[PDB]
Order: structure tokens, then C-alpha cells, then sequence
């Protein structure tokens, strides 16, 4: 038979050439691809499909590769498979396909992998948006509760340090030594995100560094805080490349040591992830952004500049002002030129990462938010970037989903495990309404069970009756919480039995690919140009353009749906 | 247009969806002999459906209703209806359901006879009470 | 008093639809959560009052108006449901299209 | 010496004769049995009985068998001890006694087993309520926080199902295959509530079933929404005869493969757990009802239609509606009178268990509130019941609490450990204040520690200064929540390991005695009549005899007791 | 305001009495909950306000009257009690049978 | 109306100024948590209403003055900072002395 499209919508979703609004925002998504056939539509509920003998599967045991769960009839958004309609399979707590999920008993084009059975679950996506869940690279542990914030967002993954509030933690990211790390592997086992936690890189000698290695960090942060000298990025460096574990960078923002193109020579041609790039948050003034024209340079930007806004520089200035308890170290510090011209390197693929800085200038709870916000500003303000597609803005939403989830991942070695919707990844995923993207998500689920979720009442006879808000689920409850949470660590301090001598019961993976990335390696946010900054006026050249935009009265997805 | 598009709205084409295209068409007449309502959904196995209905239930061996995936007819008492049906795909395997068949519902490789497991079936159907 | 986890939850509802009925009354357009305070509330005090799953339903569903809203929230609250007390119980209040 | 009942009472509570009303009801129980004789009363306090070489005992050792916990001058309202007045003892978790408390050096009549001891520590039970806890059967696995609920309703039991809120756990109670039961079995470690999981039951072979009997489900849930065919019912059956488990059903709305006669030739005598047995809940149209004839059913309602009120109609409606995301299926699914005839078959104990429906149309904090409600709505319309004695309502009262307490157990195998205030029986117990009876409870006492109170200021110089809310307790805390918690599993299960397997700190008790028991084993709910449903007029005869009552205005325990 | 774990249960009463006093302006007979809210931050009020210990029990226990409250009521709050912070320091305040 | 728990942890704000306008209201003299109560808000809602960061931050140093405020309080709010929704996105709200 024939259906209308509107008909066929309304009871599957949208389909190949259907295009979706990402919520009070001008970015309209359209589907690319429609995996999953016409006419065998694999749907759960009373009187459909996925009942015994018929969508579903009723006489294969699970080890015939039955499925755990499944999500239906789901719009993906992820930068590497693009904006696709498909069945989503889950096993294992991994993603074993993407494609027509049902019974091949019954019915012709079931994806191998994607057989619904006696064991699976079934979640709705018809309506729904699906990605992988955000990482931050940038958080500050000073807070716990950070974590419920981020979830909420739709984060799952922190790499950072800290010690709780301390002064060293509320200014840098770092776990300073082996009895430290310890306690924080041990403390993040309470916590229903992901985590890797870095260590203090500013070091003489190979002793100090290769202790951190052994006892489980990630990687290195060298910090200004703690000194970040020609010798500090040395020895990291050098560690890293040993050790393959990433380091990251908060500059000398003072010029004590060196210019930026002296930092630029310690990193000696090197791999290395550079926070806060535009130096807002810290960095070389009035110049570090210079460093996103290297090709062993993985930058990224902290969340509280992106967007530019009109408040942006009054908030700015007096939050240095009191995030050092202090004028000339301030108005160099904070210039409009160089904010506005972060905006534009982002849109053009040249700062390649979001992050929060979380309670150290950023925003753990903003990270999904901020990116779409950004989107939708420079859409306005420059147009249809140049390989868009005349009727969608796929290519620049694409871009931006690549900041906070694969690029990250690739940063700090953990893309073999997370931050696509691909198969044989942990299934690290959250779940949106179209109405509510970026902004406020619908669940989050963390390693193949919800973990977060908005629910109401508890007593209801539903799920949905007011009060809703965000709340631990089962995946976040007991034994479950550390089983399908990783701690990322060292290959040294895997070898050597972190899990048994720290006694972790939380997964503990290896990162790995840390030190043979470069900038192109990185997904949609490639691109190396030349960048020149006026040491009077601060304005920025990219490739000899001026490099600025103007800044936003009003952001979307902002005051229409937050109390906050 | 994109101007008019409500939060989280569609901006969907025009060209309608054509569904199970390839596939075999019967219609049967159906009756509902009960005294109460029978609804039937678009990948049950049309044979095995409710003893009360009343059609040519040889006819709708290995078959479904050709109607939208999840959806359904509902057959009030002392009602008439025609109904298109449909093969099943895949290996036509259809087990469970009401124990009729629990197997292979295919047509194999004789053009006109029918395969003695489907005559089985049917008789079987005929002395478990399923009206024909 | 013997608060129960549903009656402190309750709480929250209170104290949002308070900021947002003074919001309203300074001719501010409200917001989504704010939007579904006032007519969650709305609800719940009449289920209080004493009146009907029925007529509580249509008093919700009258409160708030597209002028009162900022554009868009319509789409964001297609339905308000809220467990409210009625004298026979609780029961379940389903508001539809409260923002017309 | 003589005193006055007057005075009497006033120390030690009632006694023999006297009378109390629940709450703001119309019900009056009286005390039958006073098994603590007169002159020797036990009572804990500042120049009390329970003073060292007094009513304590000072002497012995723990080993000797004095208490752990008494809670004196208690009045037990239990569904097989009936109405009395007694001490009771708990020892090594266990009920050990019921009877006369003390030192047998210096007083006559203590029960053996009764002992009072340095080791003991004590509850005044003398203006108290002790009940069972509470047993709810029908519990959707959506949110966590519903445990919450329940303690605070005076229940510490779940049987059920799900994996947070998946559409499939929103409509069903499965936890879908071994996988996600082990999942699920290792989450529920942080509850405190006792718990046992059911599995997805529609499978053609024995292979699908055996495998989650044996991951340690307890049973096997039958749902429309998974397929509630002839096949699945049939082969559910077979199995659990096997496994010495249960099933559970929710029948075929739609009619689709059969009417409930046809159901009722698939269960094929055997034993079976039918879930919302009315039908607004779920099952044949209009005429589900009719199993509660049946000696091998053992029915159950959901708590949304009971009491019977004005605003029900109305509710459920608009509740289907939305649960189906929808009028024909609407007032067909919704029968004023056949829900009325819940009500009335229910005060007849032909209905024999209340239940909620979690999160999928009923209220897992209400259970006791509506069982309380719905026995005073009936009195109120129908009278004493034949067997009740003229002054009081003893009988129907104790027909009621079966329903929540001994009933449920039964049904699930577990009336070995759990559900009555029983000697040798785990203590599973609530505490209730009279004036607060069904409502609000004091306490929950889990394992024999105190999980659950309401509890006010923390930094009062009382426990009893505002706000007053419910609260954990130690037995709540640490790893006695695991000690004092029970994860119910199949004997399959419990053979193969899975206590290890799996991990648990909980205790790991096998159900038995699912599949030998009929209707008539159940407790004061026994009752096989002959039931009529008119396929026009929706209307139930039972023996021949119109069952219905008219729709309450006003329910008891309710606007008084709750800001809810 | 480091707000501490006793400050921050006390915004439960204010929350709970700012609606339990609105309901008693419409009118509505009040529940067990509800009055117990109302006596609970009169005292506190007082306590404030800078009055004694015996002085604001005697407020309380004149607030609520029997027919401010719903039937059976009183036999529901036999006392009240609440600590209560007193130019002299936290203290605590008993209100005896104060629906009278 | 999916409370994040950033929304959630803002109405603990808006219940202790309602007390604390209150309180100000009766002539009472403002402790600390109840002054640093009513400067938050104040900006909180010049951030809703539609304000910049300027000038919100003006309009919340304004709110208090010495008399407002029990002796000594002032020594104990140097600075007030809350997160606020502007327009253009959250921000920081710095308050300089705002007792003077
Ligand atoms: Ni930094
Ligand atoms: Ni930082
Ligand atoms: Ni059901
Ligand atoms: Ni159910």
C-alpha cells in the first residue's frame, strides 16, 4: 500500500529528506540515510510489532547473539556515521549495530546483529535524537556533585584533577602524586561518570613523573600555578611520548619565562592538548591563540566565552578580578578582539574541543548547551559555512557535535571505546527530544543501563506526572554504578595492577593513540592556518582575515527553557 | 518553510511511502461471530487470530494483515469486513501464536498442490475450534 | 507532620509557582518551567478545594494563554499531568493543550 | 491490688475487651487474646521494669537465648494471629517469641524464648500498632526512589520487574534475560527493600526460560505488550512447574488470538498469578473478571480503582489515553461496573492481593492507605460482613491486611520467611500509631534493625522536634542495608551459584511452594464463586447476584493526614 | 550563607505555612500537616522577633482554633514542638494541646 | 519541566528571600543569610527581567544598607556572587560591598 509522509511520521518518525528544527535554534538537521526499510517497522507496545513470534524472536537463547536491548526507529546525530534513521543495538553494554533490528524468521533486511529476542528491551527513538555522550576534558574535582550536573547535560566522561577544594585544585587540574591519585581512584568509584584523572607535570627529572604513570594517571597537566617552564613541558613531554599518555597546558599568561613562540619551541614539534586556547581562562597574552596554526597542537576553548555576548566582557573582567583576589593584568587578560575571534576559529574547524574548566571559569552543565548555542550565533552572523548543503545544516552541526564527544576522545586516547555512535563501542549515549536538544535531555545511558533520567513523581501511576526532574536510575544504584563506569588510566599502571593494589572494582581501561595525533586527525575541526595577533589592538588575522563577529543580545535554548 | 516550523518540528517532503510493494495480496471476508470485539494487529498470523472470527482460514495460512507496521482492524460482533492479507518474509517461520502451525509456512516448490504439513495445519485448525 | 518523600516533593511546585505567579504580575512572559508551575498548581489547589478530576481539568487549562507565554512554549507543554489529593483520593489530572 | 482499665490503659495500653479505632474509620478492632498476664508488666524507662536484676535479666550471656530487640505491650493486627496483646522478641533477625517478656528469676509466666537480657534492647509498644510489612507484587522497575515510597507506606517487598525507563519497563514487569538480570540483581543491592525479579515469559522453547531461571529470577511475567499468546502461556507454565516458580499475567486486551475462556484453557489448571484481574489495568474486555472463579488463580487488583469514587471514571480515562498515546478500545477498557465489582468481590475475599502497578497506573505508596480506605468504603455500603462478630471488625479488617501481608508471600513462595508476625518468621515489620493506622507509619524494621523512621530535627534535643519526615536509618547504612535485605531467587539459581556469580552481599533466599497452591490456600480470601459478565452492559452477576456499590465522595485516611 | 544542614530543613516549614496560611485566608479548614506548619513558624517567628521561650508558646497555642481545622485534627497534634533560634540561643519550644 | 539540578538549587534562593523580605518588612534587622539572600534574588531577577551584568550588579548593591543589617553583617559580605540567566546565557554576578 501508499502512505503520506505526514501519516508515516507520526506513527515512525521522520524519514530520508525529512528535516528536524534542533529546538529554538535556525539549525535544521535532515536525514541522510534510513537504515531500516519500509513496511517491517520494529516497534513496542500493545498490538505492534515486537511481541513473540512475530517482530520478536522467541526461541533463540542470548548466545545466539539476541540482543540486550534495542532502540527504535532513532534519529543519530554523531560526526562520524552523520544524521542517519536506524535501529540501535545494544550487548554486552556495547553497540553490536546500526540498522533494521528485528526477527529474520518473519522478516527480509534484519541487520546480523540486530535480532530482537526473549532477552531484549526495547526504548522508543521515534521521536528521539540519539548521541554519544559528551566528554569534558577540563574538569576541576573540587565538587563531587559536578557530576549530577553533567549528566544532566548529557556528559558522562571527565578527564581532569583535583583533590576536592583545595586551592592547587581550584586553580588547576591536577592530583599531585601517587598517595593522592590513589585516593581519587578510589573516591570517583562513588561518582556514575566515566573518569581519568591527570597529574602534576611540572618536574625536574623522569622520577617524579614515572611515579604519577605508575599509580594511574592519564596524562599531565602543566599549569602556570605550579610553574609551566621550558623545563616542565620538556620532561612531560618527553614522559608522554614513554608512557603514551596525553599532556595538557595552561600557558604563562605573565611572559615570565617566554613568549608564546618560546612555548611553542619547548613543545618541540610534540603532541599536546592546549586548554583554553584564546587565554580568556589563562594563557600568553595577549596571543596563545596563535598555537592553533601547529600541527602537533589539539586545541580547545573553556565553555564561559562561546558564546560572545554582550554581557561577555563585564562578566569576565570582574571574575579575574576575583578569581586572583586583585588592572593592567586584567584588561590584557580580557579582550574583546581575541573572544570573538575564538568564535570564529570554532565555526571554521580550527579550535577543535569544548570544555568547562568546571568551577574553575566554566560550566560543567553547559558544555551540549553552549556548542548549539554557538552554532546558531554564527549561522546568524556568517551564513551557510561553505560546504554546507543549500538546504541543511548538517555540516555545521556536525562539526560542533565533534567538539564534545569524538574529538575529545581522540585527545586523550579513549576513541576506541567512546564518543561515536559506532559499532563495538561502549554504549555511552544519550537520548534527546528534538524540542529540548543540546539543553535538556530526555536519559542517559552508561554502559548499556540508564543511569540518569528525568522522572517524576515516584508515587504516580506514571512516569511522567510533575514533579520532573533529573534523578539516579538503576544503572547508578549499587554493584551496577562501578560496573558499567571506567576509570581510564596508564598502560604502566595497568600493567602493574592498578585494579588489584588500588583496589578498583569500577572498569579500568588503558588509553591509548595519544602521541602519534595531530590536528588532522581530529574530526571536522582540521584545519591549520596562519594566525597573527596585534600587540596593541589584539585583533586577529587568520590566512590574512580579519577574524570577528559581533555579539548576541539573546541566545537560544537559554532563558525559554532554564529557571536555572 | 523553516520561518514556520514549531521547536523541535519537522519539515517533512511530499512524497508519500509505498509499503510491502512486492508482496502478494488476498482478501478475505470476515466475520465476528462473538459477542465481543476482536482487534487484530499487522504481524499476528491471520490463521491463528481469535476461534470467533469467521473467514477462509486456509487462506490465510502463513499470512498477515497488508496494513502499516503497528497498527490494526478491529472486527466489532456481527460485523463484516474484507481484509487484504499478506505473506510473512524471512524464512516464513512462525512459531507460537496459538500452537496451529509451529513451523515453516512457506509455499515450497510445487505449483499447484499444497505442501501435507499446511494440511495439517488446516485440519488441525478445524478440530481446535477455529471457525471456517 | 510526618512528611512522606511524595508530600515534600510537592514542595518544589509551591515555591517555583510562587516566583512565577509574581513574574506574571509584572507583565513578564513566562518560561516553560514556570508555565507548567502555574498550571500544576492550579490543579493541585483545586483537587484541595474540592472540586472535580473534571473540573479542576478545565480551570487548568483556562489559566494560561499564548500572550502569557513566550513564543514557543505552546510546543514545549502539549500536556501538564499532576498527581493532585481529592477527596476520594489521588488521582490523576491530565491538562490538554493548556496554552492556547 | 485493683486498678481501673481507665488507668491501666494509660500505662500499658489496651487489654482484652477494649477496643480501637483505625484511624479516622469507621472500623474498631478489639483485642481478643492478652498473652502478658497482669502485675509484671515489662516497660523500658527511668525507674521502669526493665532495670538490671529486675525485669532484666543480668546474668546471662547472649547464648543462653535472650533477645537482641523486644517490643513491649504491643497490639499484633496479623492476618493468621488475629488481634492480641503481647511482648515481642526478635533475636538474630527472627521473630523468636510472642508472649509475656522478662526475667524469669523474679517474675512468673515469661515465655520461653522471652528472656530479656543485656543484650536486649527494647520498643514500647504500648499505644502501638505492629503489623507485617507489607508485600507489593506488581512493581514496574522505572525509578529507584519508589522504595522510598513504599517504606514510607509501610512496605519493604517488591516483586516485580524492569531496567529503569525503557518503554518496555514503563509497560511491563520483565528484566529481560540473563544479562540484564544480573544487572538488575546487582543494582538492587542499594535498595532497602527486599526484592525479587521476574522474567520475560513469551518463548516458543525451554531454552529462553531456563536461562533466566537460572541467571535468578522467581518468575515469569506473561504481557500483551511482549505477546500474551497460547504458546507463551503454555510453555511459562511447563516451566515453572520445573523451576518451582511463578508466573504473573496480564492478558490480551484486543481479544487478538482468544477470549478468556481461551486464556483459561492455556493456563491448563495450573497454578498462575493474574495481575489487575478487573481489567482497567489491563486484560480481555470486558470480561478478565471472571478468573477469579478459577481454583488455580490466584487474583490480584492494582490499587488505582479501589475505593470506588466519583472522580475514577474521569481518571482512567484520560489515563489510557495518555498511557496509549491516543474510544472504542477507551470505554470498553474502562467499566464503571466492572470496577465497582472489584470492590464488592474483594470484600467478599474473592480478589485475594492488592498490588500497585508502579509507574504504570498505580500507587506503590498507597497500598496500605487504599486496602484501608476501600474496607471502610464497603462497611460503610454493605455492613458487617456475615462472619463478623457484632462489635467489632475484626474479620473484615483482618481479610483486608492478608491482602498486603500473608496473600502476597503466598503467592510467590516466600511465606516461609516473610509475611506474617509468626514465630520463626524474618522481622519484616511496621510500627503504626493508631491515630495514623495505614497512612503514616512510626517505623520499619528490616532484618531486625530499624531501616526507616520518621524522624525530625537531627539537631533537636528530641528525635521528635519539626520538621518531622521520613528518613533513613542504620539499617539503611553501610553494609548492614545488604545484611538486613533479601534478594529472592530461583532454586536453580541459588544451586548454580549465583550468589557468587553475581556478587551479592545480600541474602540469597530460593523461593519455594509456587506451583502446589490454589486460591483456597490463601488467607481469608478463599472464596470460587460463579462470575457473569454481560457483554452489552458490562454488568457482574456473582452466584447470580448483582455485585455493585455506589461511588464514595469522601475517602478516609486522606485529605486530613496528607499534603501530598 | 553556608547554609547548614539544620537552616536548610527549616525553608520545608516556611514553604509548607506560607501555603497553609494562604489556604486559611481562602477559607479552607486545614489538615494535620498544614496546622502543624502554622503553629511550628509562629514560634520560630517569635523567637526572631526577639520574644522568650514562654511568650511564644503562648502565641502558638493561640493561632489555630477548632474551627480553623478540619474534624479530628486536634486529636492529631496533641503537642508541637520545635527548636528554635532565640537571642539566647537555639531552644527548644513544646506548644501544649494548641488547638483548643 | 525537566529541573536540572543547577534549577533545583536555586529555589533554596527565592525560599530564604521570601523570609527575608518578610522579615525586612516587620522592621526586623537582617542576619547574614537572609541579607545575602535578598541581593542574590535581586539579581536573579534583573538577570530574568532582561538586565546586563552592569547593571543588575548596580541595582544589588543597592538593595541593603547598613541599617538593614544587624551590626557587624557588612564585615561578613564582602562580596556576593551568584550564576544568573541573561539573556545571552548564564553569567557571573560579582557584587561589590554590597552593604554600605
Ligand atoms: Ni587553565
Ligand atoms: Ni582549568
Ligand atoms: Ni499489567
Ligand atoms: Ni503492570
Amino acid at each position: 500500500p501508499q502512505i503520506s509522509r505526514q501519516e508515516y511520521a507520526g506513527l515512525f518518525g521522520p524519514t530520508t529528506g525529512d528535516k528536524i528544527r534542533l529546538g529554538d535554534t535556525n539549525l535544521f538537521i535532515e536525514i541522510e540515510k534510513d537504515l531500516r526499510g519500509y513496511g517491517e517497522e520494529s516497534v513496542y507496545g500493545g498490538g505492534k510489532s515486537l511481541r513473540d513470534g512475530m517482530g520478536a524472536n522467541n526461541h533463540l537463547t542470548r548466545d545466539n547473539g539476541v540482543l540486550d536491548l534495542v532502540i527504535t526507529n532513532v534519529t543519530i546525530v554523531d560526526a562520524r556515521l552523520g544524521v542517519i534513521k536506524a535501529d540501535v543495538g545494544i550487548r554486552d553494554g556495547k553497540i553490536a549495530g546500526i540498522g533494521k533490528s528485528g526477527n529474520p524468521g518473519v522478516m527480509d533486511g534484519v541487520t546480523p546483529g540486530l535480532v530482537v529476542g526473549v532477552s531484549t528491551d526495547a526504548i522508543s527513538g521515534e521521536h528521539l535524537i540519539l548521541t554519544a555522550a559528551g566528554i569534558d576534558t577540563h574538569i576541576h574535582l573540587i565538587s563531587p556533585q559536578q557530576a549530577y550536573h553533567a549528566l544532566s547535560n548529557g556528559v558522562a566522561t571527565f578527564f581532569g584533577g583535583g583533590i576536592g577544594p583545595t586551592d592547587g585544585t581550584n586553580g588547576t587540574t591536577v592530583t599531585p602524586g601517587p598517595w593522592n591519585i590513589r585516593q581519587m581512584l578510589r573516591s570517583v568509584e562513588g561518582l556514575p561518570v566515566n573518569v581519568g584523572i591527570l597529574g602534576k607535570g611540572n618536574s625536574y627529572g623522569r622520577g617524579p613523573l614515572l611515579e604519577q604513570a605508575i599509580a594511574g594517571v592519564v596524562g599531565y597537566k602543566v599549569h602556570e600555578d605550579w610553574g609551566a617552564t621550558a623545563n616542565a613541558l620538556r620532561h612531560s613531554l618527553r614522559m608522554a611520548d614513554e608512557m603514551d599518555i596525553q599532556v595538557s597546558v595552561h600557558t604563562d599568561s605573565l611572559n615570565e619565562c617566554g613568549y608564546v613562540e618560546d612555548t611553542i619551541d619547548a613543545f618541540e614539534g610534540r603532541t599536546i592538548h592546549t586548554f583554553h586556547t584564546e587565554g580568556a581562562g589563562g594563557g600568553h597574552a595577549p596571543d596563545i591563540i596563535r598555537v592553533a596554526s601547529q600541527p602537533n597542537v589539539l586545541p580547545s576553548s573553556t565553555n564561559p566565552t562561546l558564546p560572545y555576548g554582550v554581557n561577555s566582557q563585564a562578566e569576565l573582567f570582574d571574575m579575574i578580578m576575583v578569581c586572583h583576589n586583585l588592572v593592567s593584568f586584567a584588561e590584557s587578560r580580557v579582550r574583546p578582539e581575541t573572544i570573538a575571534a575564538e568564535n570564529v576559529l570554532h565555526d571554521m574547524g580550527v579550535i577543535s574541543m569544548f570544555s568547562s574548566d568546571s568551577q574553575a571559569m566554566g560550566r560543567v552543565g553547559e558544555n551540549w548547551l553552549r556548542v548549539m548555542q554557538t552554532a546558531n550565533a554564527m549561522k546568524a552572523s556568517r551564513g551557510k559555512l561553505p560546504e554546507d548543503a543549500p538546504g541543511n545544516d548538517n555540516f555545521r552541526v556536525l562539526r560542533y557535535v565533534a567538539k564534545i564527544t569524538i574529538n575529545p576522545a581522540i585527545a586523550q586516547g579513549v576513541s576506541h571505546v567512546i564518543g561515536s555512535v559506532e559499532v563495538g563501542k561502549m554504549a555511552d549515549l544519550v537520548l534527546w527530544d528534538p524540542r529540548f536538544f543540546g539543553a535538556k535531555p530526555k536519559m542517559v545511558i552508561k554502559g548499556g543501563m540508564i543511569n540518569w533520567a528525568a522522572m517524576g513523581d515516584p508515587n504516580a501511576s506514571l512516569p511522567t506526572p510533575q514533579p520532573v526532574f533529573y534523578r539516579p536510575m538503576f544503572g547508578a544504584m549499587g554493584k551496577t554504578m562501578q560496573d558499567t563506569c571506567v576509570t581510564f588510566v596508564s598502560q604502566a599502571a595497568l600493567d602493574d595492577g592498578v585494579k588489584e593494589k588500588a583496589g578498583l572494582d569500577r572498569q579500568v581501561i588503558a588509553v591509548k593513540n595519544c602521541r602519534t595525533i595531530s590536528k588532522h586527525d581530529l574530526v571536522r575541526n582540521d584545519q591549520t592556518p596562519n594566525i597573527e595577533v596585534d600587540p596593541e589592538t589584539f585583533a586577529v588575522k587568520v590566512d590574512g582575515v580579519h577574524a570577528t563577529c559581533e555579539p548576541i543580545d539573546t541566545a537560544a535554548m537559554n532563558q525559554r527553557y532554564f529557571f536555572g | 518553510s523553516e520561518q514556520n516550523t514549531p521547536l523541535g518540528g519537522c519539515i517533512l517532503a511530499d512524497t508519500p511511502i509505498t509499503f510491502n510493494e512486492n508482496k502478494p495480496v488476498t482478501k478475505v471476508k470476515v466475520r465476528n461471530t462473538g459477542d465481543r470485539p476482536i482487534q487484530v494487529g499487522s504481524h499476528f498470523h491471520f490463521f491463528e487470530v481469535n476461534r470467533a472470527l469467521e473467514f477462509d482460514r486456509a487462506a490465510a495460512y502463513g499470512k498477515r494483515l497488508n496494513i502499516s507496521s503497528t497498527t490494526a482492524i478491529r472486527f466489532e460482533p456481527g460485523d463484516e469486513t474484507e481484509v487484504p492479507l499478506i505473506p510473512f518474509g524471512g524464512k516464513q517461520t512462525l512459531y507460537g501464536f496459538n500452537n496451529l502451525v509451529d513451523g515453516w509456512t512457506g509455499e515450497g516448490v510445487v505449483p499447484n498442490s499444497e505442501r501435507p504439513d499446511k494440511l495439517e495445519a488446516i485440519r488441525r485448525a478445524a478440530e481446535r475450534g477455529f471457525k471456517s | 507532620m510526618q512528611l512522606t518523600p511524595r508530600e515534600v516533593e510537592k514542595l518544589m511546585i509551591y515555591t517555583l509557582s510562587d516566583v512565577a505567579f509574581k513574574r506574571k504580575a509584572r507583565g513578564l512572559k513566562l518560561n516553560y518551567p514556570e508555565a507548567v508551575s502555574i498550571i500544576t498548581v492550579t490543579a493541585m489547589e483545586g483537587a484541595r478545594d474540592g472540586k472535580s478530576v473534571e473540573d479542576v481539568m478545565k480551570e487548568a487549562s483556562k489559566v494560561l494563554t499564548k500572550d502569557d507565554v513566550m513564543d514557543g512554549v505552546a510546543d514545549l507543554i502539549p500536556n501538564v499531568q499532576v498527581e493532585a489529593i481529592f477527596t476520594d483520593g489521588s488521582r490523576l489530572v491530565t491538562v490538554h493543550d493548556p496554552i492556547k
